RNA sequence: GGGUGAUUAGCUCAGCUGGGAGAGCACCUCCCUUACAAGGAGGGGGUCGGCGGUUCGAUCCCGUCAUCACCCACCA
RNA sequence: GCCUGGCGGCCGUAGCGCGGUGGUCCCACCUGACCCCAUGCCGAACUCAGAAGUGAAACGCCGUAGCGCCGAUGGUAGUGUGGGGUCUCCCCAUGCGAGAGUAGGGAACUGCCAGGCA
RNA sequence: CCUCCUAAAGAGUAACGGAGGAGCACGAAGGUUGGCUAAUCCUGGUCGGACAUCAGGAGGUUAGUGCAAUGGCAUAAGCCAGCUUGACUGCGAGCGUGACGGCGCGAGCAGGUGCGAAAGCAGGUCAUAGUGAUCCGGUGGUUCUGAAUGGAAGGGCCAUC
RNA sequence: AGUCCGGAUUGGAGUCUGCAACUCGACUCCAUGAAGUCGGAAUCGCUAGUAAUCGUGGAUCAGAAUGCCACGGUGAAUACG
């Protein structure tokens, strides 16, 4: 009786680091916000990051608390 | 049914409500409520729920 | 009888016992008996090793157990089909992984502790070895 | 203000003579008083606390203040944000109207005193009590009683030892046995 | 304590105008030398500066730290900013009550002419 | 508001209080038997 | 092995959809009786088998352990 | 060139603790509280007009290794590919190389502006 | 239907594998502005008690987050008060995830509100469960149709049961 | 009204008795003021100066009575059966 499971909900980060992404994509579905929102980046409301403008994506790590960002560039 | 589904009609010459949940035990007044009201397209006082 | 007095759960997965030991250095007492094979100790094997040193020097000095179970065995019983969820715990055991310490010992003569020693690594089975204090 | 500048004066050049600080802001002054009364088994009754409160307000100038329930306890079968208590903060001049009233009218009205005690401090500096009757207080008809409801106090000072803040109240009577 | 908790009030608009990235009208309030600050959206380079620990705001003025002060201490922000071309620009109230002296102090560069 | 309290050791001493109403007392903390009865 | 119900004063039962332990017989102290039982008045007695826990809080809610009762254990 | 106040970059080699110093100016405590504002009671906070006292606390700087913190080299564990053995595990050839621990490093660094000082 | 592990560090991955929850709640528990920081222990303090309400110290998230778990939260997503209805409509560049039906995230536009002085925030709750296809019929509205024509009954569309 | 009712219990200071007052007393005073607001089921006496109430005297004894023996003051109700 004890087995038993949800459907997996698909997490994770969809659009690596290097990728010329375009505007209003989703990045990181993930539940907290163990990626925290930055340059460019909107948070969703189920913490979804996505994006607000064209071009790169960059992991950025910066913050007090080692926290870690995510950012569109241009170039 | 423990919490159940009423309506909110306007107040204005108009044939639209909205829709919500309340409870019986917890509020025995009816709802009063500011919304807005697309036929004359401006915001209106909401009661008379069902 | 060395049993967790509780535990986070009731079960465990079977798992592995893959690499070598910590345990290494003799660090309490004079004496240790130092585990060479791989495998896993029940709590009726310990105790009775326990059993044969105190035999051995009787009741005087000072024994040390450097290892404890922590890890059940489900069984299932006799005549029961296989599936219908994971058995029932009947006996603990410890995981013993090559070079781990045993045992250890202080205030007798080395002789003495070589040949209790001696007796208790029949009660087991893995071969173990004699090691003195070290640096 | 009475009592204020008798601390701003003798108060001041005692303790300082006393402790020889290096400086006036290192000596103890009174910070706050704090009033509470526990009005507990008023879990049923709930204007029990309606007239504590008056009579603290008539002890005490201002109004006061009531207190939630921290978080419930079923050792006293309480709700946890629960009408339990009411208290009186007091700072500057009403506070030193209130010690003067206090010092003066009220601690001889005790029921059969005696001195009060030595070891009542924090460690820290800090001073508290518990009374009995509430007649001690003038501002109480005693055609009006209506319970025995007691109440404690607590004189919160910048004292940085226990023995500092005996010495400060050395300066007053405070009865000291 | 009272310092970190002000920053603690203050970081809220303080890290919210860094991700708008747009310019920064910043105070500091205390009863003596009332301070404004107008900076970079970086954040690491002032533009302009006026105080009244400055000589030319001290010595015309009755009292370093009263609202009266601060009125013409962002009047002083606006000219300074006006003749170098800044007067688009956002407020950070830095932890304060939008109530007393930053409020004249806004409101008198409102009616300078800095307009946000 | 401001009261004036007398007590029975000539100490007449004018407090704010708000009994509303001047006082008399007997015990003050001039005149008390607080070292007599210690002693 | 497996599904169902039960452990409560000395004895026998209701109290389990959550916040004060009731009923009957028994026990004890008086009363009328030469003396008991029956009859009349008045009291206390549990820590709800036990281990852990959730919750502010458990006889009640949850997971095991000891005991009891019941039902199944078919095709062969 | 020094100190202080603010805004930052970096996020503990920057933080704790212990001892020492600072008040012309800057900072804080502070004085008073009718009105601005404010306390589910109180000028504790928030606010206001000020400047009598003060570096006590707090803040800043200096010194110090009792902890936090960074942390190599080498070796160990593991692992990709190929081969093998006494195949619950392990080895050989080759590429990649930890974590912990050891000697160590260490009381931060850099920029913009304004005021007082030389 | 949700959560963790089994899941071998992208996603996913079975079993009568190991462990738990949901078929609800809220007119504030939602939006905004301003503001605050908890658990536990020690000391002193009338009834007051191991533990109610007061003050201080250590401590510094062990506490809280409507609930099961996990992730997250100090710029608080935890707590207080005032003002309030954005729990508004019509759209949607684009994305994700499912074979499909579908489900979810969404900057931004037009109208029109609330909060703040302003920059700005708000298309419900910190998120992940809290659900039911179609058909058939109920109620309200209607620049639709109306079996010769004008109406009506019915049918559609929008909202909903 | 627990009241000026009620008097226990207790602290102190006494007196007289007697070798002797701790196991033990009798009384005066100062101060204290519990329960008790008419009594559950049951139960006792009493036909005339008694029922009830209020004093006193003796015997025991060196010292005590709310006990026993005796006397006096006032002084009832009801008996159809
Ligand atoms: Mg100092
Ligand atoms: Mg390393
Ligand atoms: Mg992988
Ligand atoms: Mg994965
Ligand atoms: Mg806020
Ligand atoms: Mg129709
Ligand atoms: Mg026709
Ligand atoms: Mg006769
Ligand atoms: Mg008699
Ligand atoms: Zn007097």
């Amino acid at each position: 009786r004890n087995g038993r499971d949800s459907e997996a909900k698909r997490l994770g980060v969809k659009r690596f680091g290097g990728e010329s992404v375009l505007a209003g994509s989703i990045i990181v579905r993930q539940r907290g916000t163990k990626f925290h929102a930055g340059a460019n980046v909107g948070c969703g409301r189920d913490h979804t990051l996505f994006a607000k403008a064209d071009g790169k994506v960059k992991f950025e790590v910066k913050g007090p608390k080692n926290r870690k960002f995510i950012s569109i560039e241009a170039e | 049914g423990i919490r159940e589904k009423i309506k909110l009609v306007s107040s204005a010459g108009t044939g639209h409500f909205y829709t919500t949940t309340k409870n019986k035990r917890t509020k025995p007044e009816k709802l009063e409520l500011k919304k807005f009201d697309p036929v004359v397209r401006q915001h209106v006082i909401y009661k008379e729920a069902k | 009888m060395l049993q967790p007095k509780r535990t986070k759960f009731r079960k465990m997965h079977k798992g592995r016992n893959r690499g070598l030991a910590q345990g290494t250095d003799v660090s309490f007492g004079s004496f240790g008996l130092k585990a060479v094979g791989r495998g896993r100790l029940t709590a009726r094997q310990i105790e009775a090793a326990r059993r044969a040193m105190t035999r051995a020097v009787k009741r005087q000095g000072k024994i040390w157990i450097r290892v404890f179970p922590d890890k059940p065995i489900t069984e299932k019983p006799l005549a029961v089909r296989m599936g219908k969820g994971k058995g029932n715990v009947e006996y603990w055991v410890a995981l013993i992984q090559p070079g781990k310490v045993l045992y250890e010992m202080d205030g007798v003569p080395e002789e003495l502790a070589r040949e209790a020693f001696k007796l208790a690594a029949a009660k087991l089975p893995i071969k173990t070895t004699f090691v003195t204090k070290t640096v | 203000a009475k009592l204020h500048d008798y601390y701003k004066d003798e108060v001041v050049k005692k303790l300082m003579t006393e402790f020889n600080y290096n400086s006036v802001m290192q000596v103890p002054r009174v910070e706050k008083i704090t009033l509470n009364m526990g009005v507990g088994e008023a879990i049923a009754d709930k204007k029990l606390l309606d007239n504590a409160a008056a009579d603290l307000a008539a002890i005490s100038g201002q109004k006061p203040l009531i207190t939630k329930a921290r978080k419930s306890v079923a050792g006293f079968k309480i709700r946890q944000g629960y009408p339990i208590g009411c208290k009186v903060t007091l700072r500057g001049e009403r506070m030193w109207e209130f010690f003067e009233r206090l010092i003066t009218i009220a601690v001889p009205r005790i029921r059969d005193f005696r001195g009060l005690s030595a070891k009542s401090f924090d460690g820290r500096g800090n001073y508290s009590m518990g009374v009995r009757e509430q007649i001690i207080f003038p501002e109480i008809d005693y055609d009006k009683v209506d319970r025995v409801r007691g109440l404690d106090i607590t004189i919160t000072t910048t004292a940085k030892s226990d023995e500092e803040g005996r010495a400060l109240l050395a300066a007053f009577d405070f009865p000291f046995r | 304590d009272k310092k970190s908790a002000r920053i603690r009030r203050a970081t809220r608009a303080r890290r919210k105008l860094q991700e708008l990235g747009a310019t920064r009208l910043v105070v500091h309030r205390t009863p003596r030398h009332i301070y404004a600050q107008v900076i970079a959206p970086n954040g690491s380079e002032v533009l302009v500066a006026a105080s009244t620990v400055e000589k030319a705001i001290a010595e015309q003025l009755k009292y370093t730290g009263n609202k009266d002060a601060a009125a013409a201490v962002g009047k002083a922000v606006a000219e300074r900013a006006l003749e170098k071309g800044i007067k688009d620009v956002s407020f950070d109230r830095s932890g304060f009550q939008y109530h007393g002296r930053v409020q004249a102090l806004a409101d008198a560069a409102r009616e300078a002419g800095l307009q946000f | 508001e401001e009261i004036t309290a007398s007590c029975s050791c000539g100490n007449v001493m004018k407090i704010r209080s708000t009994v509303g109403h001047d006082l008399n007392l007997d015990v003050c903390s001039k005149c008390h038997p607080f070292f007599t009865g210690k002693q």
